[PDB]
């Protein structure tokens, strides 16, 4: 029937994620380089 | 030798609990195993009990190669060819070859018992990996090497009706469920080449007795030609009952069949050209190569991406069909007592945090800090011995009265649904241990138990494995005791067992013609598909097949 | 409800495939501003480099372990590794903070991890080629050297020693 906010929370949820990850492992590699 | 005439007009409904029964079989052996592996990742040394308990049992790594084999490459080849040959079989209602749909089940089973055997008894103890030089019976890299070969037979066999089908039907689009089923089955072709390669040209010629050795640098660099696709291959048929039963298991609807083909499109397109994700630390290999390939795993990543979108804007939409509230009422609204739900949908929370982990794998250099640490079974465990398996152990209580009468009972339902929920629970905390623990250093495929003084700093997600190892055997021991308890009932209904597959309707839009007609040049995406091989492999794989440098294998166990 | 929750579905499809391409591409341009920076130095060398294994402990650069530290540059020292069934040499390997270390390992058996604790050095070892990686220690002390590459029954207690000189 509209914005199918709920969906959206699923893939921001997602994203975030995502970015955590990445950005994490992405400190700790020139933490060691 | 057919009878009740349900098992008559589909004889196919028996190839199939054939072979997702011999697929439960290697599952429940392997996850043995398991819960044991958990216990030494959390520094207990649990195999004093295990080799009392099953002599046979020599290594520790005698039985991670169980772990592996039995898991990894039979539970989900199996479960694989299940519904992904009876899928296009009960949409299309037509009938598989029933002659050939058996050459698969015998072919598949004694090629698993001709590697069960030397396994069995500490002769291929080689891990599922088998990288030369350690070397195995012949019989191992002959026995896997047949049942590998038995999803040709799987290929042919729906292609096959497929071609048949069209003929009947023209002008007239491929079916959803058909549809994911053809580029499924042609994808893993273009992609067993590696496995089949490797097998005749080096594996075999090398344990048989006719070649003193293999080069490490190409049996790898062919292994994950392969080695990558086969992952996407133990996931579509979970993405296919995924996008096309569960929406209505939820009471709701697939939203969109357009982006549910242009997901298996874009695994068929780009699964197989990938393999360097694995090789980015192994020498003789071109750093542009490694990036190419990097680049294009962030790209086998847009259909999950995708695949996420549409499966979460259905539940959502089934949700708020059943007067689901605000902006989190529609999760409250489904169906929170059907383990046929629950199931997959657990596993599909678990694969947020998979799939993360999979996008820092990807990262070429990034993959230095986490490669070969127990980061990598952290990741892989979210995605096929939590999502993958979950998804099947849920579809035992839809498609299983779907295939012999016995139908689900309500304490088989209330044991179905405490299973599940704690063999994610118990996932989920292994997933902490296993990623910290890789973040701190520790190995992988290692004894650490024994070396119970090196791995100081990985104290406290330690406690998470063995908390993690303690709950997957509560689960193990839930899920064997359940599988009984289910297919050995007396109690064969068989009009349940003609309900016909519990697909979903699909919210036609006005867009999907120009669209839909666009994937359905199967042909065409094919030559894609292997053009992006070539295009990717052939520059390594032949400036390195004029420089082999062959090397005597070695036993170390 | 039903057929305009098709309308609004498959354009914020449109929307998130957009959004995620733009994300992927960030994390190419990030991986690709590592490419070149001294952090790159870890990635093997990409040229190939064979070798004979069984013969590699009776003649070459890493039959003799007190040779193994050669000079090969004004500021950079060349460590031939060689990493085998259940131990490394040298072991102790010692080399100078500031330095560039080039590692030059390779095997006489069974493929082997070489992970340096501490480091972004994290590669695979194959019998009958040679793994080329790169690094420059910035911090003086002992590492432990991790095989994390199953080979056989030692695997779990595979380790070495780096020591880099103050
Ligand atoms: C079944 C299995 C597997 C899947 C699927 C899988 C996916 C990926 N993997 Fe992987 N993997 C790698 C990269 C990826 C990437 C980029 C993806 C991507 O395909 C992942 C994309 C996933 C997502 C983007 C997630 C989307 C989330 C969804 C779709 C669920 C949403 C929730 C919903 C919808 C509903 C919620 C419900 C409510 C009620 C709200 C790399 C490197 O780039 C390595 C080598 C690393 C190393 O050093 O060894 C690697 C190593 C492995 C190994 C180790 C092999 C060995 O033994 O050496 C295994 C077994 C494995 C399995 C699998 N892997 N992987
Ligand atoms: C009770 C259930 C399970 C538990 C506790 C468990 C636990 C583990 C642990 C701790 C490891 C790492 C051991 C090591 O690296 O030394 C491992 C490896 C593995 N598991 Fe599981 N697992 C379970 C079920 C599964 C399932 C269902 C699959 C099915 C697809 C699977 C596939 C694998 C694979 C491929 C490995 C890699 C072994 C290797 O590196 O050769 N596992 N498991
Ligand atoms: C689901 C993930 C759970 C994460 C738990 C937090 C772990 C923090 C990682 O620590 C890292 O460990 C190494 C120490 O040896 C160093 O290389 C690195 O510099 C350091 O910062
Ligand atoms: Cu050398 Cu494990
Ligand atoms: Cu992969």
């Amino acid at each position: 029937e509209e914005k199918p906010k709920g969906a959206l929370a699923v893939i921001l949820v997602l994203t975030l994620t995502i970015l955590v990850f990445w950005l994490g492992v992405y400190a700790v590699f020139f933490a060691r380089g | 030798s057919e009878i009740s005439r349900v098992y008559e007009a589909y004889p196919e409904k028996k190839a199939t609990l054939y072979f997702l029964v011999l697929g439960f079989l290697a599952l429940i052996v392997g996850s043995l195993f398991g819960p044991f592996q958990a216990l030494n990742y959390g520094n207990v040394d649990a195999y004093p009990l295990l080799k009392r308990l099953l002599p046979f049992v020599q290594s520790y790594y005698q039985g991670l190669t169980l772990h592996g084999v039995l898991n990894a490459i039979v539970f989900t080849q199996l479960f694989a060819q299940a519904i992904m040959v009876y899928l296009p079989a009960r949409e299309l209602n037509m009938r598989p070859n029933m002659g050939l749909m058996w050459l698969s089940w015998w072919m598949a089973f004694i090629g698993l018992v001709v590697a069960a055997l030397p396994l069995l008894a500490n002769e291929a103890t080689v891990l599922y990996t088998f990288y030369p030089p350690l070397k195995g019976h012949w019989a191992f890299y002959l026995g896997a090497s047949v049942f590998v070969l038995s999803t040709w037979v799987s290929i042919y066999i729906v292609l096959d009706l497929w071609r048949r089908w069209k003929a009947a039907n023209p002008g007239k689009v491929t079916p959803l469920v058909t549809y994911m089923a053809v580029v499924f089955w042609l994808m893993w072709f273009l992609a067993s080449l590696g496995l089949v390669l490797e097998a005749v040209l080096f594996l075999l010629p090398w344990s048989f007795g006719l070649v003193e050795g293999v080069d490490p640098l190409v049996a790898r660099t062919l292994f994950w030609w392969t080695g990558h696709p086969i992952v996407y291959f133990w996931l579509l048929p979970a993405y296919a009952i995924i996008y096309t039963i569960l929406p209505k298991q939820a009471g709701g609807r697939l939203v969109s069949d357009p982006m549910a083909r242009l997901a298996f499109l874009l695994f068929l397109l780009l699964s197989t050209p990938v393999g360097f994700h694995h090789q980015f630390a192994d020498p003789g290999i071109d750093p542009t190569w490694k990036m190419i390939h990097s680049v294009l795993t962030l790209f086998v990543a847009v259909p999950s991406l995708m695949t996420a979108f549409t499966v979460a804007a259905s539940l959502e939409f089934a949700g708020r069909l059943r007067g689901g509230r605000g902006l989190f009422g529609w999760i409250r609204a489904l169906p929170w007592d059907n383990p046929a739900f629950v199931a997959p949908v657990l596993g599909l929370l678990g694969f947020i945090p998979g799939g993360a982990g999979g996008i820092v794998n990807a990262s070429f250099t990034l993959d230095y800090v986490v490669h070969n640490t127990a980061w990598v079974p952290g990741h892989f465990h979210l995605q096929v011995a939590s999502l993958v398996t979950l998804t099947a152990m849920g579809s035992l209580y839809w498609l299983l009265p779907n295939l012999t009468g016995k139908p689900i009972s309500d304490a088989q339902r209330r044991l179905g649904l405490a299973v599940v929920w704690l063999w994610f629970l118990g996932m989920m905390i292994m997933a902490v241990g296993l990623h910290w623990a890789g973040l701190l250093n520790v190995p992988r495929r290692a004894y650490i138990a024994q070396v119970p003084d090196a791995y100081p700093h990985a104290a406290v997600p330690m406690v998470f494995n063995v908390l993690a190892g303690i709950v997957l055997l509560v689960a193990l021991l839930l899920f064997i005791y359940g599988l009984f308890s289910v297919l050995l009932s007396r109690e064969r209904k068989p009009e349940l067992a003609e309900a016909p597959l519990p697909f979903a309707e699909v919210i036609s839009g006005p867009e999907d013609r120009r669209l839909v007609l666009a994937m359905d040049r199967i042909g065409f995406w094919f030559a894609v598909a292997a053009i992006l091989v070539v295009l990717a492999y052939g520059p390594t794989l032949v400036q390195l097949f004029g420089h082999l440098n062959p090397v005597p294998g070695w036993r170390l166990w | 409800d039903q057929h305009k929750a098709h309308k609004a579905i498959l354009a914020y499809e449109k929307g998130w495939l957009a959004f995620s391409l733009a994300m992927l591409f960030v994390f190419i341009a990030l991986i690709a501003y590592t490419l070149a920076t001294h952090t790159a130095g870890v990635i093997p060398a990409g040229k190939l480099e064979r070798v004979d294994p069984t013969t590699v402990r009776q003649e070459g650069p890493w039959a003799d372990p007190a040779q193994a530290v050669v000079q090969t540059g004004p500021n950079q020292y060349t460590v031939y590794v060689l990493a085998f069934a259940f131990g490394y040499q040298p072991n102790p390997i010692e080399v100078p903070q500031g330095a560039e270390i080039v590692f030059k390992i390779t095997s006489p058996d069974v493929i082997h991890g070489f992970h340096v604790e501490g480091t972004n050095i994290n590669v695979e070892v194959l019998p009958g080629e040679v793994s080329t990686v790169r690094y420059t220690f910035k911090r003086p002390g002992e590492y432990r050297i991790i095989c994390n590459q199953y080979c056989g029954l030692g695997h779990q207690n595979m380790f070495g020693t780096i020591v880099v000189k103050e």
